[PDB]
């Protein structure tokens, strides 16, 4: 809108259909993938999800809180767990509202999960194939020799 | 609680729980079956933008010289992309990964 | 349109016009000067007249070229007639900040008939796939010289 | 419940049909006949190719 | 998934060894082919989990054993249908497949 | 030995360069892998880091 904080108060979490509910059955889940956008060259996946993380129920922006809405309505949980996984953990670069930035590995599918108080998970197919730094498709630099230009998605809210 | 008389099962009362003052984003498949007149716009953050990352890759090939001749020893650490080209000569292009040394003259 | 569109890639038909960056040494000062070498083009430097006569028989690397931000590639295409996902450059856009796009991209929705919530068969975007495969470089194209610089769009040092 | 990939792009030429396979997840494709002398071949699609 | 007090708690695990019959927590149980698993269902000596491919299967706990048993057991890609890459969210066509159901027998 | 404890205290940790920092350009990282050496046929890695655990 005109102020990022104000936007996230306005846009409360919602439910979505997810067929994975611990991989045990198909149910409405509080988490679902809306769209994953990638075109970064440092392998960064920009994930949009039903849930709102980093945002409190009180209508304020709090790093401690997470505000989720599913079949138990809009509830709080504390951030002690959030996990992003292709099939194995990713490193979560940053989290603010529906947006999550993570740096991930190859996979056929992409899953976002918690094990705090929401306790379920959603997995949808999204192809992640190499596009990583410089000419090599091998992430993890050894030192610094030459600085090369790259594109990524920043951790600052607009 | 209301009671409605003259009744029978099934498309006669179709009951679904709803919410008020929430919005959604576009999605390939979630419920968004309700349609209403209250809407909003939301900023899109996290821009694609340039940066520079620090990287090191392996040693560039050692050169050896002879009478009208250049020989190159390729020397990697871990698989490194190499190109063989020319622009002082007639056009050519190749790409190969050198994982293990080989000499190209 | 994504966010790659603020960056690569722009298709040009080029025919370059020629500028020289000649160095004049009169044995008393050493100085270099940009001057266009096409036309009859007078300048006087140190109060010695130079008239640069036309330059002909001059190599052109560019023809049909597409300039990516990764590395220039010499590639042929046909504009405003690519679509679907079997090709690279599926979307065709008229300007940098366009509102009209020629694409033939096909994604197929169907009616829900299950207890889930929509059946979809989805062919996704060919561009991300084709991105690895690339063309072949404009940079290596030149019999003698030419280092093709992306940002201003030029070729330096073609002898 | 699973998605299975949609029918590929079709092109028509005289008396003959060509299919332009897209680059999508590995999906088995079968090429057969059952009106003509039997023949059966199997291949994985994860590449872009045209088949006649 | 069974508590020794004949009451069913997902939280619990029951073992009896060298300190007799004690309880252990199931939030410290880990299964690793070469990566983690989601536990589907628990009943008796039988544990249902959906895991991803591996050459070996390791079962571990550290609530009180701090040990492991691993057996070579080959599990290799076997995913549903003649397409590869399951996609449960969606639909297009339902295919027969075989599974271990969640029912209590 | 009895001075293994003393030896380690004296050879304190230091903050030094890792070229990976979330991948945004090299920086001083409190944990820096100096070198990781594997020679085991059982998969075991003998890892050396700036910190002392």
């Amino acid at each position: 809108s005109v102020a990022h904080f104000e936007a996230y108060k306005a846009t409360r979490p919602y439910i979505g259909w997810c067929a994975d509910c611990g991989l045990a059955g198909s149910c409405p889940s509080p988490v679902s993938i809306e769209h994953v956008w990638s075109d970064a060259d440092d392998g960064v996946l920009k994930i949009q999800v039903s849930m709102q993380i980093g945002i409190a129920k009180s209508n304020t922006i709090n790093h401690a809180k997470i505000r989720y809405m599913g079949a138990n309505g809009v509830q709080e949980a504390e951030r002690s767990t959030l996990s992003v996984s292709t099939t194995a953990p990713c490193d979560i670069l940053a989290t603010m509202g529906h947006f999550i930035l993570a740096r991930c590995r190859p996979g056929s599918q992409v899953e976002v999960s918690l094990s705090t108080d929401p306790k379920l998970l959603c997995r949808t197919p999204f192809s992640h194939k190499p596009r990583f730094i410089g000419n090599e498709k091998s992430p993890a630099p050894t030192g610094h020799k030459t600085r090369i230009p790259c594109k990524t998605y920043s951790h600052q809210t607009d | 609680k209301i009671t409605l008389f003259n009744c029978d099962t099934a498309p006669k009362c179709i009951t679904y729980a709803v919410d008020n003052t929430v919005w959604q984003y576009n999605s390939q498949y979630v419920p968004r079956s309700e349609v209403t007149e209250v809407k909003g716009k939301i900023h899109v953050p996290f821009p694609l933008t340039d940066s520079t990352c620090a990287v090191s890759v392996a040693p560039e090939p050692q050169v050896t010289y002879r009478l009208g001749e250049v020989e190159f020893h390729f020397h990697p650490m871990y698989p490194t992309l190499f190109s063989i080209r020319s622009l002082g000569k007639d056009p050519s292009h190749s790409q190969e990964w050198i994982d293990t040394p080989m000499s190209k003259t | 349109r994504g966010e790659s569109c603020e960056a690569d890639a722009i298709a040009y038909q080029v025919t370059a016009s020629l500028k020289a960056q000649v160095m004049i040494s009169i044995g008393e000062l050493n100085q270099t000067v940009d001057v266009f070498v096409n036309g009859d083009s007078p300048a006087r430097i140190q109060q010695s007249k130079f008239i640069l006569g036309p330059i002909s028989s001059a190599w052109s690397p560019f023809d049909k070229v597409i300039v990516y931000r990764d590395e220039v590639y010499n590639e042929d295409y046909a504009p405003y007639g690519s679509g679907q996902a079997g090709r690279f450059g599926d979307i065709q856009s008229r300007t940098v900040n366009s509102t009209d796009v020629y694409a033939n991209t096909n994604l197929k929705l169907k009616r829900p008939a299950s207890g889930n919530v929509v059946p979809y068969t989805q062919t996704p975007s060919g561009f991300s796939y084709w991105k690895k495969e690339k063309g072949v470089p404009l940079n290596r194209n030149a019999p003698f010289g030419c280092i093709i610089k992306v940002n201003p769009v030029r070729a330096e040092n073609c002898v």
